[PDB]
């Protein structure tokens, strides 16, 4: 029954603690991605406001002229 | 492009109100509705589709079918009595164009008697051959009143200028009346027959 | 946010420049328009400028007489009407739009600017003072509109009631204002009403 149980405990701590570390590095890649995502969000929103403003600008220009 | 509104709309409180805005091609999202209480700048209440700016009550709705846009007000309150305008932009010239405006008149406003005050000439004035009388008329409805004068038991025709009533701080109306004098007239006797809806009120001292 | 220049009186044929300093964000992402409102009537769109591009579109009733300009260094848009006639007497508004991308509606408005076109003389105001009790204040024989009565130079709101002005046959205005207090606050606080008639530039107080 025993004998083998002694060695088996070691590996199911090592392999399953390297998992712990493997996890904390994933949560850190996660928060860095959420961060980067929100930046693109505000980037795009700043872009579309500028775009709409320029679309409106050309509209007014052609009317003032044609 | 042009926009036609009904000059006036009146509704009973609790029930919905609809203000139409008729025009040819009122683009789509270019439309807007504004609220304008008496001496204020307009307030954007609905813009484009059916968007309320954050701060506008949920009872205001915007709608469009054919050539007509329509501001809708669920459960109309008495404080919604104001001039309503619609506006948009020409798809061709990019000209901004407003509607004529719609006076919303919420019905059922209870009858109100004037809270009248009367102020006599001051200790600084009559050292310059005048002397000035006043008459202050607050919180009455409906806003319509005739101010008769009495030089102690006797009326006065000449020298009387009185203001037309106007929508007040609340939703009632107010006005005022004037009649200047001389130190050769004042210190030798006044009443103020402000008459509206029967309730004739007068002041003295 | 928006705040415009003061009221004004212009002789027939003169010109007038109205300012409108915006505040609270990037000035180049603004869109502006000038709306006027004649006394008793509706709103009239006059023009529209986009400060980023530095040019204007005008309603064709105004083409030539009106000039609009922004100034990014001062965060201020300008309206200038020329060749003035009495049908231009109105309150002139500064109105910004494109609050968001899809909002074509004028989201923010200025306080307004009462421009009066008159060939008459600008006379200053004559100020006289006046189970609770309540006092007042008086402004007489001035021209033109408007005047604004303050109380205690700001410390009041809970009971103030300013009345519209009368129009005498002489062609002058006369205005009154009042307040309210408990009858136990007689000689507790000294009072002063500030009367400003900006057209004639008159800043005068008066105690009771």
């Amino acid at each position: 029954c025993c004998g083998g149980i002694k060695k088996e405990i070691e590996a199911i701590k090592k392999e399953q603690e390297a998992i712990k570390k493997k996890i904390e590095a994933i949560e850190k890649e996660l928060s860095g991605i959420v961060q980067q995502q929100n930046n693109l969000l505000r980037a795009i929103e700043a872009q579309q406001h500028l775009l709409q403003l320029t679309v409106w600008g050309i509209k007014q220009l052609q009317a003032r002229i044609l | 492009i042009e926009l036609t509104q009904p000059p006036s709309v009146s509704v009973v409180p609790g029930q919905t109100a609809r203000i139409s805005c008729s025009g040819d091609n009122i683009p789509y999202e270019y439309a807007s509705w504004y609220q304008q209480k008496p001496g204020q700048a307009p307030v954007l209440v609905i813009y484009g589709d059916n968007n309320r700016p954050s701060g506008i009550p949920e009872r205001f709705s915007g709608s469009n079918s054919g050539n007509t846009a329509t501001l809708t007000i669920s459960g109309t309150q008495a404080e919604d009595e104001a001039d309503y305008y619609c506006a948009s932009w020409d798809s061709m010239t990019v000209d901004g164009v407003f509607g004529g405006g719609t006076k919303l008149t919420v019905l059922g406003q209870p009858k109100a008697a004037p809270s009248v005050t009367l102020f006599p000439p001051s200790s600084e004035e009559l050292q310059a051959n005048k002397a000035t009388l006043v008459c202050l008329i607050s919180d009455f409805y409906p806003g319509a009143v005739t101010v008769a004068w009495k030089a102690d038991s006797s009326p006065v025709k000449a020298g009387v200028e009185t203001t037309t009533p106007s929508k007040q701080s609340n939703n009632k109306y107010a006005a005022s009346s004037y009649l200047s004098l001389t130190p050769e007239q004042w210190k030798s006797h006044y009443s103020c027959q402000v008459t509206h809806e029967g309730s004739t009120v007068e002041k003295t001292v | 946010q928006l705040v415009q220049s003061g009221a004004e009186v212009k002789k027939p044929g003169s010109s007038v420049k109205v300012s409108c300093k915006a505040s609270g964000g990037t000035f180049n992402s603004y869109a502006f328009s000038w709306v006027r409102q004649a006394p008793g009537q509706g709103l009239e769109w006059m023009g529209s400028i986009i400060p980023l591009f530095g040019f204007v579109v005008y309603a064709q009733k105004f083409q030539g007489r009106v000039t609009i300009t922004a100034d990014e260094s001062t965060s201020t848009a300008y309206m200038e009407l020329s060749s003035l006639r009495s049908e231009d007497t109105a309150v002139y508004y500064c109105a910004r739009y494109f609050d968001t991308y899809n909002n074509y509606g004028f989201a923010n408005w200025g306080q307004g600017t009462l421009v009066t076109v008159s060939s008459a003389s600008t006379k200053g105001p004559s100020v006289f003072p006046l189970g609770t009790a309540a006092l007042g204040c008086l402004v007489k024989d001035y021209f033109p509109e408007p005047v604004t009565v303050s109380w205690n130079s700001g410390a009041l709101t809970s009971g103030v009631h300013t009345f519209p002005a009368v129009l005498q046959s002489s062609g002058l205005y006369s205005l009154s204002s009042v307040v309210t207090v408990p009858s136990s606050s007689l000689g507790t606080q000294t009072y002063i009403c500030n009367v400003n008639h900006k057209p004639s530039n008159t800043k005068v107080d008066k105690k009771v």
